[PDB]
């Protein structure tokens, strides 16, 4: 097989920019390279075929280039609908092989998370369970860490994170990290904390609660 | 039995006299005497007159000595262990000139001698085929005198065209014996012809491959007050480029037989070889037989190139000279008094009768021999029967009729029609066009199971050639001459439109689409959308088939804006490729190098005995006056406006009539790719 | 226009087999090869194989061979793919695409078909309120449901801005999700905030009012 490698899996840019996504084949593919665009709803469009030819209907901002094993796709005067994932494919030899994708993300000013911690509801406790949810809302860039502390001591077993994709209005990210335990482990401890570390946070952001307090 | 060798000059006699005494001192038997002659041709008469016994001669001289005087070549020369008893002819010019092979008109030339191998027979014999010199009515002397601006041709003294053929000749201290076939004429033989070039008198010289190294690099004869260098000269190649003197193994005009000792048929043969090998064997020491610089000249008795003299098995001029040599001899050489007075053309209609009648008048008024006569025949096939029956002499035939004429009646092409470079309705290339897909690429040999778009049943390019080709190549192997079922079992699905079908396979109509409303599917006319070459090409672009067999022009006429039908409106030619019989793929623009076969232009078929050079010579001289459709000479050979017909005698599309060159046979004219497919279909 | 419409999301047990369809419209079905591609998160796109509907010629990717099988009914303009011996590694989004016949380019793609391989049994979610102890952020915890999806609304869609519903994560064989809403401090304790979670797969909806914790 011919392996297509795409340099970067994620790239950030703002409207009007010139962006270049790049592909690289395991062997000389003699310009038989196609470029596709996939939107978040799983809709796939063909943009360029055979290195540089535009598919009919494709805006001229998209342009293709390359030769040998190195190819690249360029988007001039970036527009709103261009923020999507871009794949490459070779038509040189079967089986056709694709790249891993490159997601174009909207650039924006760095913002800090709005951390909120919630103890288990009485309903879950009376059901024999206990989940402590901590929200980390509207931050940028996507990179962040969460540290769960129980009475000062670290914790990692019951934790599970979930990240959103860029918000439609804010262009920010959010994450939820919940720590699920038995009812009895929760009732054996007092203070609970979630710590958020971000680019903005030269020092972590801590939200905690006492099990004995309302 | 004393052997009286003949000498052609005083230094040749002195060498022979010194060799005789060197022989007897070593007790060589028999004796050797040296009779002196005025020329090489004079000496052959001395041999005929029993006044002399032996002489070494050039091929063209061995020819005439063996014919008009009947002497036999007994011993021959071996120049190199490489070239053996043969040598290569060349045409040489200075570095300070742009004269390539095909640019010799009005060029000053130097020749070794008339009716001589390297300076006349080979250069002129080649020029009639692949240099384009036409000879009309067997007058070779007129042809060469008009072609070259001026020439030095020793031996052409009492000829009609003496002025032109002896213009560059000088010779002798006093300037006497000019243009004589003697070493007297300073520009005679290889040595003199090359000297003619280097002394500025001439611009080209037809000499041996080795004569440039033999007269340069300090080997230049002292008498020529100069010291010529080998890198001041160049050969001319048959391709059309000027190579260097060293690469004569690639750059030569012909491989010709070696010179030989000719004696009378009456005279013993083994006696002459024993005497010479006795000396040659013992002297390789007391006497250098093949060198001759000690006498102030080149090539005395034997050419300096000679390394060894060998016995000859068959002592006849026909066997010694190559069979190829004698064939070129009987064509180029024709008696300008014993040629058929008339050339009888074959006509198949009353308008053809009238055009031919007018053609005979126009030709005769312009004094062009032979005279044309018109004989009517009811069919093109019936013409062939009459031509071979020696009732008719010539006719112009189509590709299919050329095959039947040469294979069944033994006819040969004498001249061919040549169409305009932009015209491609008559002689075109059959190609296999495919979509540009690398991941799904295939070769002309991996066509089994594919979908095929043919133009129509019996279409030359779309059916006859491709199916014929796959049968001969051994991919379609039919049973009981059932070709329809063989192709319908080879391709998974095809579109082969047909009219009046009876047991047509379903597969052969599978891809056809018919009317805009789907009616008339697979019908043999424009009602079927995939009918014809553009339909077959459409069948391909619409992904209905995988390969389309069409003409080289089909893709250009249906892509790049040249067709605004919606299916072809946005097509680009770069999205298509051609499959070659050799296995390669090529861009649509390389059809000349990547085609299945070329549909041959028409050609004039005559009998083998008929001198084809008089036929092309007549047509070329005629077309010089009557070829161009707007000539002011009162006849148009390639137009039929004056008659109630079209394509009379020749297709009106003919621009020029051309020589057959080396396609002297029906198979060679039709091409091998084309005959393979035709023969493939016959079974 | 050319359009390939694929079958709906399928949910199979491991070991079972599935048959995805892809009905083609707007062109001659018989002529163009139909490609089949697999998409999994963090695994790019994988070509399973192709079928030319005229004659049924197939080319399968070796890594799939055995698993995938293609057919095409030229009378109904529909191409099929069957996957056998299903496993969680087969849980992916499967597209049919069309080969233009030139440069191996796929100009027209299907919408995709979600295939999910799970031994889990249909289970409705357990919804818990997340209340706290400026702007105020509230939440909803949706635990232990199978299959996806659940739709989370706040006040039956009335509260639309300031909501963050997170992607579900497999707790074991059941899914779990959370959703946050942030409203002006004025509005929550005063005026009601409810969390609506719908699970069509189990025909269950539950509304959960976010009340402040009792002291
Ligand atoms: C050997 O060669 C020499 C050189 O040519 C011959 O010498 C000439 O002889 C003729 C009479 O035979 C004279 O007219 C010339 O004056 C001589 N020339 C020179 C340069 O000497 C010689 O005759 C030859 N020998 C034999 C046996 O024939
Ligand atoms: C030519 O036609 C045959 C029969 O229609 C095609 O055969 C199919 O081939 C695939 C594999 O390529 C098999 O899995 C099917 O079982 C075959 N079907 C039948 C009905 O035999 C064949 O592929 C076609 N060849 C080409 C080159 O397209
Ligand atoms: C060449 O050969 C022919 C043979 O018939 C002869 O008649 C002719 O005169 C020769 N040419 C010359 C100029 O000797
Ligand atoms: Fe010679
Ligand atoms: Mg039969
Ligand atoms: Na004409």
């Amino acid at each position: 097989d011919i392996q297509m490698t795409q340099t970067t899996s994620s790239l950030s840019a703002s409207l009007g920019d010139r962006v270049t996504i790049s592909c690289r084949a395991s062997q000389d593919i003699s310009n038989y390279l196609n470029w596709y665009q996939q939107k978040p709803d799983g809709t796939v469009k063909l943009l360029i075929f055979y290195t540089s030819r535009l598919h009919s209907g494709v805006p001229s901002r998209f342009s293709g280039s390359g030769s040998g094993t190195d190819y690249s796709l360029t988007i001039s005067n970036l527009e709103q609908e261009d923020f999507a994932t871009y794949f490459c494919q070779q038509g040189n030899t079967l089986p056709p092989t694709f790249g891993g994708g490159t997601k174009l993300e909207i650039k924006r000013a760095d913002a800090a998370p709005t951390v909120s911690i919630f103890p288990p509801s009485s309903e879950q406790l009376t059901s024999g369970g206990a989940s402590v949810v901590c929200f980390l809302n509207n931050f940028y860039p996507k990179d962040i860490n969460v540290k769960w502390k129980i009475d000062g001591s670290e914790r990692q077993n019951g934790v599970l994170n979930s990240w959103t994709d860029q918000d439609s209005k804010d262009s920010t990210y959010s994450m939820s990290s919940t720590l699920t335990l038995t009812k009895d482990e929760y009732e054996r401890h007092n203070s609970y904390t979630c710590e958020a570390t971000h680019k903005t946070s030269t020092s972590p952001i801590v939200k905690s609660f006492n099990r004995n307090e309302c | 039995m004393e052997v009286r060798w003949c000498a052609t000059s005083d230094p040749e006699q002195h060498k022979c006299g010194n060799m005789s005494e060197a022989f007897r001192e070593a007790g060589i038997q028999p004796s050797l005497l040296c009779v002196r002659g005025t020329s090489a041709d004079h000496c052959v008469q001395l041999i005929a007159a029993q006044e002399a016994d032996a002489i070494t001669l050039d091929g063209g001289a061995i020819y005439e000595a063996g014919k008009e005087h009947g002497l036999k070549p007994v011993v021959g020369e071996v120049y190199d262990q490489e070239v053996g008893t043969s040598y290569y002819a060349v045409a040489v010019v200075r570095r300070s000139s742009h004269v390539t092979i095909d640019t010799l008109k009005g060029v000053k030339s130097c020749h070794t001698g008339i009716n001589r191998t390297v300076g006349w027979n080979v250069p002129v014999g080649y020029l009639v085929e692949s240099g384009r010199l036409s000879v009309m009515g067997c007058d070779v002397l007129k042809a060469v005198s008009d072609y070259f601006g001026g020439s030095c041709v020793p031996g052409a003294g009492e000829t009609s065209y003496s002025e032109s053929l002896c213009r560059l000749c000088r010779g002798d201290s006093s300037g006497e014996g000019v243009c004589d076939k003697s070493p007297l004429e300073r520009y005679y033989d290889y040595s003199g012809a090359f000297r003619c070039l280097a002394e500025g008198a001439g611009d080209v010289a037809f000499v041996k491959h080795s004569t440039v190294l033999e007269n340069t690099d300090g080997k230049t004869l002292p008498s020529w007050g100069q010291a010529l260098l080998s890198q001041d000269f160049e050969l001319l190649c048959r391709d059309g480029s000027r190579a260097d003197v060293t690469e004569w193994r690639q750059c030569h005009l012909a491989r010709v037989p070696a010179h030989a000792v000719v004696v009378r048929a009456d005279t013993d043969g083994g006696l002459i070889f024993r005497l010479l090998n006795e000396g040659q064997r013992l002297f390789s020491s007391s006497f250098q037989m093949f060198s001759s610089e000690a006498y102030g000249q080149k090539d005395l008795l034997f050419k300096d190139s000679t390394s060894e003299l060998v016995p000859i098995a068959t002592q006849t001029y026909e066997a010694w000279l190559g069979h190829e040599y004698l064939h070129a001899m009987k064509g180029l050489l024709c008696d300008p008094n014993r040629l058929p007075p008339y050339l009888r053309w074959c006509v198949l209609s009353t308008p053809e009768i009238q055009k031919c009648g007018d053609m005979a008048v126009a030709f005769r008024r312009q004094r062009l021999k032979p005279e044309i006569q018109c004989v009517s025949a009811k069919s093109p096939q019936h013409c062939m029967e009459r031509i071979q029956a020696e009732q008719v002499d010539a006719v112009t035939l189509s590709g299919e009729d050329i095959y039947t004429a040469g294979k069944t009646y033994g006819l040969v092409p004498a001249a061919g029609e040549h169409y305009a470079p932009e015209d491609s309705s008559n002689s075109y290339y059959v190609v296999a066009v495919v979509r540009r897909d690398s991941s799904h690429a295939f070769t002309l040999d991996e066509l089994r199971g594919k979908r095929s778009c043919h133009a129509g049943f019996g279409s030359p390019a779309g059916w006859d050639v491709p199916v014929g080709a796959l049968i001969q190549r051994g991919f379609i192997r039919p049973k009981d001459c059932d070709v329809l079922t063989a192709v319908s079992e080879f391709f998974n699905a095809s579109c082969v439109p047909v009219n009046n079908p009876k047991n047509y396979p379903s597969s052969l109509c599978a891809l056809c689409v018919g009317d805009e409303q789907g009616r008339n599917k697979c019908v043999g006319n424009s009602q079927e959308r995939y009918y014809g070459y553009r339909g077959a090409f459409r069948c391909l672009v619409e992904n209905a088939g995988d390969v389309a067999f069409v003409r080289h022009t089909t893709v250009f006429d249906n892509t790049n804006g040249h067709n605004s039908e919606p299916w072809a409106a946005e097509l680009r030619s770069e999205d298509y490729e051609l499959l070659c019989p050799n296995g390669a793929r090529a861009e649509v623009s390389q059809f000349a190098a990547c085609n299945l076969a070329q549909i041959p232009p028409h050609a004039v078929m005559v009998r083998p005995d008929t001198n084809i050079f008089t036929v092309y010579g007549l047509l070329d001289k005629a077309q010089d006056l009557f070829g161009d459709d707007h000539n002011k000479n009162g006849f148009k050979m390639f137009d039929s406006s004056n008659y109630h017909g079209q394509d009379l005698l020749f297709k009106d599309a003919t621009v020029r009539a051309v020589p057959v060159g080396e396609k002297t046979t029906y198979r060679g004219w039709l091409g091998l790719d084309y005959v393979a497919a035709l023969e493939g279909m016959s079974s | 226009q050319v359009q390939l419409q694929q079958s709906g999301a399928e949910l199979m047990k491991p070991g079972a087999s599935v048959k995805i369809s892809c009905k083609a419209t707007g062109y001659t079905f018989s002529n163009y090869r139909i490609e089949w591609i697999k998409q999994r998160p963090g695994h790019g796109l994988e070509w399973i194989g192709e079928i030319l509907p005229r004659g049924g010629n197939t080319n399968y990717n070796e890594k799939f061979k055995g698993k995938a099988t293609f057919t095409a009914d030229t009378s109904s303009n529909t191409a099929y793919m069957q996957l056998t011996s299903l496993t969680s590694e087969d849980s992916a989004v499967y597209y049919c695409a069309r080969d233009d016949g030139y440069y191996g380019r796929f100009a027209y793609w299907g919408q995709g078909t979600l295939v999910t391989v799970s031994a889990a049994k249909t289970t409705p979610p357990s919804v818990y309120p997340l209340a706290p102890g400026s702007m105020v952020t509230l939440g909803c915890l949706v635990k232990g449901y199978f299959p996806e999806p659940v739709t989370v609304t706040w006040n039956s869609g009335s509260l639309s801005s300031g909501v963050h519903t997170f992607p579900a994560v497999l707790q074991s064989d059941l899914y779990t999700l959370s959703s946050s809403v942030t409203v002006p401090s004025s509005t929550w304790p005063s005026e009601t905030v409810t969390c609506n979670v719908a699970h069509p797969a189990s025909s269950t909806k539950v509304d959960k009012k976010i009340v402040p914790r009792d002291c």
